[PDB]
RNA sequence: CGGGAAACCAAAGUCUUUGGGUUCCGGGGGGAGUAUGGUUGCAAAGCUGAAACUUAAAGGAAUUGACGGAAGGGCACCACCAGGAGUGGAGCCUGCGGCUUAAUUUGACUCAACACGGGAAACCUCACCCGGCCCGGACACGGACAGGAUUGACAGAUUGAUAGCUCUUUCUCGAUUCCGUGGGUGGUGGUGCAUGGCCGUUCUUAGUUGGUGGAGCGAUUUGUCUGGUUAAUUCCGAUAACGAACGAGACUCUGGCAUGCUAACUAGUUACGCGACCGGUCGGCGUAACUUCUUAGAGGGACAAGUGGCGUUCAGCCACCCGAGAUUGAGCAAUAACAGGUCUGUGAUGCCCUUAGAUGUCCGGGGCUGCACGGCGCUACACUGACUGGCUCAGCGUGUGCCUACCCUACGCCGGCAGGCGCGGGUAACCCGUUGAACCCCAUUCGUGAUGGGGAUCGGGGAUUGCAAUUAUUCCCCAUGAACGAGGAAUUCCCAGUAAGUGCGGGUCAUAAGCUUGCGUUGAUUAAGUCCCUGCCCUUUGUACACACCGCCCGU
RNA sequence: CUUUAAAUCCUUUAACGAGGAUCCAUUGGAGGGCAAGUCUGGUGCCAGCAGCCGCGGUAAUUCCAGCUCCAAUAGCGUAUAU
């Protein structure tokens, strides 16, 4: 999770399910950031992977889900318009000169 | 901070080993 | 479902018995006072049959079975 | 103020900073206010009043949840109202009403078992029940031969269509073993209460959670709310909360909407070259402008440059006066849960068995089929209904050889036809095909409608690309006759092309669908409803419940 | 020798007396209270442990044993009274 946060993703949740301690099985998950669970923008905005790890007691399942930033290849920066989510891009406001007289060259 | 006993306790806070794990966590 | 239930049937019945032998000697034509073979018998002019195999006489069925064909002159 | 475990108390305060005076009285829960003694009383009984024994708690206040035959709001055809179609009754397909040559129920506390394991088993189906030739030990090391003994269409003596499984008969490839260090014979056999993954359900409802801050000793609470009031924790707002996170919405696909596709041989076409006829067979070379249908195939906008009313004039709601469009249907679907289902989907896997017709080859016959429309798909006692005098039609999606023969079929003949033969087209808008998805005047043709609303179905040119069609792909079709006007004990349906007819596809498919999944000609003046059932959500409230009302618990 | 009525025991002096210095420390316990193992084998709500809460129903940290540890230590456990 710390890696994914340092990777630049704005959210990740991982779940390890099965036997971790004892005869019975626990489903233990950690989630941080944001994560959409519904709608279309879960295919092109969330990456999900399911894997299995064997153990002397049994099999542990690992589910990793990651959010992706806005612009492709991990948020390089704004490019040709391909809008996919809501954003408020606030530019720098115009500034007027304080001096009563205008610029002289 | 030791996490092994913390996980063992968090799996079952009132199990057979709850007293020993809680005691080990105290100090 | 339930198991095969084929263990307690067929009473007072025995398997077909096949003789246990050590050598294949008398199976061939061996009446020559020495057990040797003569050249009077013809060999089939066809490729599907092994050279080693030779005609033999059995007072029952036939010296055959894989193809289930009697090779006797009849 | 202070105190208290808190509820609360201006006393229940002035208490570890403990002392104003004084009386009564309690010492874990039961036994038990019982026995016994004394005393009082007419009596009932009253006062004083144990112990043996038994027990790890009983109890107080508050918190969260669950529950309530408690209250107040809200929502749902898996709820009801109003209806329609329905149902072990007047056919067809399978899932229990009853079972010991097994005959069927392996998943059920339902509605979250049961036409479900895409499970239509004549393939070898979970073998199933049964005279079934097997070895499927061909994991290297206890005996191990140099033949574990590894066929038969076969004349009552070899008593089944290619099982010498009655009798020292018995053979054209043929040397090929029964096992100690590791889920091994086949890995469909367990434990799905050891698990993963994937589903189902609580969840069709709108709920869920931190951080900082506030309250409380604390569990916990506020935020997440009085209210208005939305499908909605949706939004206005109020506000010891402020900021956020998931869900909802937005999002995606999909639907009787386009006069641009500097767009098309499949679809007609401005000026060519065809052309009787009152600028056409130039879609029969091919209009480089096309485009209108078709390609729903690619780029678009238009519920507020609106009106009236209700509402705090806000969030919104109900009707409509420049006007195509004013709730399409699905997909995704949160936190926390279930001892829900699956180890018989799995090279996704924890914990195992040992020794002969091993679950894998051989089973002519056969498994629910020993079954009476109060579990899907069916009958309108009738001009809304008829057999083409009416169709230039309204309309999902498959289809052949790469493993692998087994695909879709037009057209002729055998024909007045199942089925068979032949050249032909098709890797598909190109062929099936303009897919035979109703026949609207309806050229046999309805008066008191047993009798077009069955014909309560076995006879007939002749009956299959597949061993087995015996309750089953056989196949093109033929006089009134068990029902009679929508057939109630009770039920995992339903509101704008829905219900319900009909049919056509696809998955299954060597053969096959009265199964399931999709597709076609079909509406509104609606009921623009409610919480009485069955449920769910929120608030308040009560609880001796927390295994949470299928609880706890009392007494004979 | 000394001791003391005689003795003994200490003390004193000799001789011998230690390497597995075999000249071999035990009693309780190991889930918490409370110190110290969810190591291994067996048992399988049995046998038992457990002052109390509890452990044991086929991976028992709690029983039966092996090993390891730790509490006191020539002492330690138990019952009862206080």
């Amino acid at each position: 999770l710390r890696f994914i946060m340092e990777s630049g993703a704005k959210g990740c949740e991982v779940v390890v399910s099965g036997k971790l301690r004892g005869q019975r099985a626990k489903s233990m998950k950690f989630v941080d950031g944001l994560m959409i669970h519904s709608g279309d923008p879960v295919n092109y905005y969330v990456d999900t992977a399911v894997r299995h790890v064997l153990l002397r007691q049994g099999v542990l399942g690992i589910k990793v889900k990651i959010m992706l930033p806005w612009d492709p290849t991990g948020k390089i920066g704004p490019k040709k318009p391909l809008p996919d989510h809501v954003s408020i891009v606030e530019p720098k406001d115009e500034i007027l000169p304080t001096t009563p007289i205008s610029e002289q060259k | 901070f030791p996490y092994e006993v913390s996980d063992a306790l968090q799996d079952d806070p009132k199990g057979k080993y709850s007293k020993k794990l809680l005691n080990k966590l105290v100090g | 479902k339930k198991r095969k239930k084929k263990s307690y049937t067929t009473p007072k019945k025995n398997k077909h018995k096949r003789k246990k032998v050590k050598l294949a000697v008398l199976k061939y034509y061996k009446v020559d006072e020495n057990g040797k073979i003569s050249r009077l018998r013809r060999e089939c002019p066809s490729d599907e049959c092994g050279a080693g195999v030779f005609m033999a006489s059995h007072f029952d069925r036939h010296y055959c079975g894989k193809c289930c064909l009697t090779y006797c002159f009849n």
